[PDB]
């Protein structure tokens, strides 16, 4: 009995420090939370003309992969994980859109063992930003010169948008192709004013002064507002991986909590246990010593 | 019996006093056959005898929700079934705090009214569903 | 397609794990090495250079 | 060879379980987490109803044959049934009413849609 | 009973309570049952605390320490005393330090007369 007191008592003490380690995990992860949400207050306003800009309305798949040649999905990714189903949610959303014309340039070092176990050859490669100085308009910048490898007909760029402390959903932003957004400029300059999709916004008047503007400029707008989109993609992630990190590792720290409380139970009772059964052969060698004795008078001359 | 617990208790310093071979947690080893006497004789009677009736809800203690103590297995050995009522419901307002899951009736099927039976069958499929839907989804 | 989960079977990969050594000092390893290895081609390239 | 797989699977499953337990299924590799959700199939297709607890389960018992039970779980074992949900497997004898059990599922999720999106337009 | 009143019967730890009538059991030579308790211990901590009871007559209330030992409720001297008692006044230093004075600790004390079949609807 004393090796499973021992065994519990070292895996309560091992539990003990893995609840002390998670919870120096947790006041990092704080900390850093407490400094990115400075941005909440602030965002929401960047993107508005580029909205303006590239948006279009929602075109099914199907006629999306028959109509292009080779897409591309940039799923932006964790370097470290406790952060919950952000990675794996991301995973199962291109497997559900897996198709035979697409490449996977991703951001984030678990978009690295993952993808490539699940999409073998799509998965090209990916970017990574050691989060000690935050991101910038140049690594965008380097997240387009990576994406432009490609001669890609449409750019869904996944992220994860930050609605609250514990809603943290999926986004997307579908950039055109720049010869065909300068089309579809064209066609839709020269035609009248009409929203064809509620919440959709008109911007024949900007489609005209683009016009306006020279062709290296026009080209300028397009990488700019491109840049911009992802930027605020990998801000939108570094916020959401720092709020449901610390969801995901409140959660781990319950689990623990009750683990420990599982093994202080059992190792109490194997405690009580070994006690009574040390006492049980103790008065059981005593009884049987006690039971030797015999009960004759053994009777003796006095005299 | 409120509560065969203590009966045990009882007949534990009763045999130590006069040094019997204790058992496991103290017990001297007879506790079964002592609560066993007691659960046997309530029946339900077969009309050669009257079809008469002595049911029987025992009470017993646990410690920190532990069903794996001597006498709680030794009296569910003996028992035609189980209420498993629970402190963490009962702290958090559900009162009774039966546990569905770890509670069971292993003859009242038989007994239970068709009107009743209906209705237990409904909230059974629905609480069986309710207890997985409630902890797969662990706030995602 | 989906995984190339390894296993006993031949159509599975290898399974080059060993269920005798622990997982906890792993990475601690894994550090050792890569550290070791470094240490050994930069001594390679110092003792022709 | 079926049994001997089976056995090392759980014991793989149990292994794994210690650390499911704690942080999460998201924090393991993509191999490990098929490994679980194939062992958790094998563990809920391992319970299957009985004709005298049929008061409990409310199911009709199942008779399982031998040579039924063998082709059954080597397609679970050889990845040949993957797409089939884990509560499929749960109380039902043979991979036949595995895939009723699914088929009937998935009818019910379906019209489950259907009538949210009815009640959604009423609405 | 003679006087017809109230009475506060402040007990310091039962803890030893139980332990010396352990070592009373232990030298007249009877067999500790459990972990080391005497095999009496509820009778004989029942032929105390029945007599904290009320009565037509008047009344002996008893507040009564408890050092649990090793902090495991499960232990049988904690296990049986706390069958008997009906409140709990819980005291912890954190709230002393934060200046409240008594240090009680609402939310995990408790207590057995909260029902409004003994106390008014409206202190419920
Ligand atoms: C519904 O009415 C209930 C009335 O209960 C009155 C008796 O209260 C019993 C108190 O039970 C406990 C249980 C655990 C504890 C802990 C574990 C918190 C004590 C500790 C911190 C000293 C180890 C204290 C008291």
């Amino acid at each position: 009995g004393g090796g499973t007191i021992r065994f519990w008592r070292e895996k309560l003490e091992g539990y003990k420090k893995y609840h002390q380690i998670v919870k120096t995990i947790k006041m990092v992860t704080l900390a850093k939370y407490r400094q990115t949400v400075v941005r909440t207050r602030v965002r929401d306003q960047t993107l508005r003309y580029t909205r303006k800009a590239l948006d279009a309305k929602t075109q099914d798949d199907q006629e999306v992969i028959e109509k292009s040649e080779c897409l591309l999905y940039v799923p932006i990714t964790t370097n470290r994980g406790s952060c919950g189903a952000l990675n794996t949610n991301m995973v199962r959303y291109l497997q559900e859109v897996e198709n035979p014309k697409m490449t996977i340039i991703s951001v984030g070092k678990k978009a690295l063992d993952a993808m490539t176990k699940v999409f073998q050859d799509t998965y090209r490669r990916t970017i990574l930003n050691d989060m000690k100085q935050a991101m910038s308009f140049q690594f965008a910048a380097y997240v387009l010169e990576h994406m432009n490898t490609v001669p890609w007909d449409r750019a869904q760029i996944v992220y994860n948008r930050y609605h609250g402390a514990a809603s943290q959903k999926l986004a997307i932003f579908n950039l055109p192709k720049f010869e065909d957004w300068k089309q579809k400029l064209e066609e839709d300059s020269a035609g009248d004013g009409k929203i064809e999709e509620d919440g959709l916004l008109q911007s024949l008047p900007m489609k005209t002064a683009l016009g306006e503007l020279e062709e290296t400029a026009v080209e300028d707008f397009y990488n700019f507002h491109s840049c911009l989109a992802v930027l605020n993609a990998v801000s939108e992630n570094e916020l959401s991986e720092y709020a449901a990190r610390i969801v995901a590792v409140e959660n781990q720290l319950g689990n623990i909590t009750g683990l420990m409380q599982l093994a202080d139970y059992t190792y109490n009772k194997t405690r009580k246990e070994l006690i009574t059964a040390e006492l049980l052969e103790i008065i059981g060698t005593m009884t049987a010593m006690h039971a030797g004795k015999k009960v004759g008078l053994k009777k003796t001359e006095f005299w | 019996y409120d509560d065969l617990s203590k009966q045990a208790v009882s007949y534990r310093q009763i045999s130590l006093l006069l040094r019997r071979p204790p058992g496991r947690e103290a017990y001297p080893g007879d506790v079964f056959y002592l609560h066993s006497r007691l659960l046997e004789r309530s029946a339900m009677m077969s009309p050669q005898k009257g079809s008469g009736s002595l049911t029987s809800l025992p009470i017993v203690e646990t410690l920190s929700n532990d069903v794996t103590a001597y006498i709680v297995t030794n009296v569910i050995s003996i028992t035609d079934g189980q209420i498993y009522l629970d402190a963490k419901l009962f702290t958090g307002g559900q009162r009774p705090a039966v546990n569905i899951g770890l509670s069971v009736s292993r003859v009242g099927s038989s007994a239970q009214n068709k009107a009743m039976k209906k209705v237990g069958g409904a909230l059974k499929m629905l609480m069986g569903e309710y207890r997985k839907m409630a902890g797969e989804q662990t706030s995602g | 397609n989906k995984v190339k989960v390894p296993g006993r079977k031949p159509q599975d990969e290898e399974d080059l794990t060993w269920a005798e050594a622990d997982r906890k000092l792993t990475p601690e390893e894994r550090y050792a090495r890569d550290k070791q290895m470094a240490l050994l081609d930069k001594m390679t390239s110092q003792v022709e250079e | 060879n079926v049994a001997m797989d089976i056995v090392e699977m759980l014991t793989k499953y149990k292994e794994l379980q210690d650390i499911i337990a704690v942080l999460g299924i998201d924090e393991l590799s993509e191999e490990d987490k098929l490994i679980v959700d194939r062992a958790r199939k094998v563990a809920k297709f391992m319970s299957q109803p009985f004709a005298v607890a049929e008061v409990f389960t409310g199911m009709k018992g199942y008779y399982v044959q031998l040579e039924d039970c063998v082709s059954d779980f080597g397609s679970l074992l050889m990845g040949q049934c993957d797409n089939i949900p884990e509560m499929a497997f749960y109380m039902v004898g043979g991979l036949d009413s595995v895939k009723e059990k699914a088929a009937k599922m998935a009818a019910e999720a379906a019209a489950m849609r259907e009538r949210a999106r009815k009640a959604a337009e009423a609405k | 009973d003679e006087a017809g009143q109230d009475v506060l019967l402040f007990v310091d730890n039962v803890f030893r309570f139980t332990q010396a009538n352990s070592e009373v059991s232990a030298l007249l030579g009877r067999i500790p049952a459990a972990v080391g308790y005497q095999p009496t211990l509820a009778e004989d901590l029942g032929m105390l605390q029945e007599r904290i009871t009320s009565t037509v007559k008047g009344s002996i209330t008893s507040v009564q320490a408890v050092y649990v030992p090793a902090d495991d409720i499960t232990d049988p001297a904690p296990a049986t005393t706390f069958s008997h008692l009906d409140a709990t006044t819980v005291l912890s230093r954190s709230v002393a330090e934060a200046g409240i004075y008594p240090a009680v600790e609402p939310l995990e004390c408790a207590s057995r007369i909260m029902d409004p079949d003994a106390i008014d609807v409206n202190h419920y």
